[PDB]
């Protein structure tokens, strides 16, 4: 099943500066929605699959 | 004599109101610097 595994890619931390708040929304955007949402669910199918 | 006496007393009253102006603008400055905290974020 390791053939069918998408790794943990690190995304471009594109910083936005809301006044004095510097933080990259792209990074946690990818982290949540793919690196943790898509990733966990997919590996859950692989877990039930094996 | 008494006239320029109230002038002394009287721009002394302007004294106190200028001191109040000090107080107001200083507090406005502390308010904006509070809104201007230095962040320790490095990531």
């Amino acid at each position: 099943t390791s053939l069918y595994y998408m790794k943990h890619q690190d995304f471009d931390c594109g910083r936005v500066k809301i006044l004095f708040f510097s933080f990259c929304l792209g990074r946690m955007m990818g982290d949540l929605f793919y690196n943790y949402v898509f990733r966990y669910v997919y590996n859950f199918f692989l877990a039930i699959f094996g | 004599a008494i006239l320029l006496a109230e002038i002394n007393y009287q721009m002394y009253l302007d004294r106190q109101i200028q001191e109040r102006i000090l107080l107001t603008n200083s507090i406005m400055l502390l308010q904006n610097l509070k809104a201007a905290q230095p962040t320790a974020d490095f990531s």
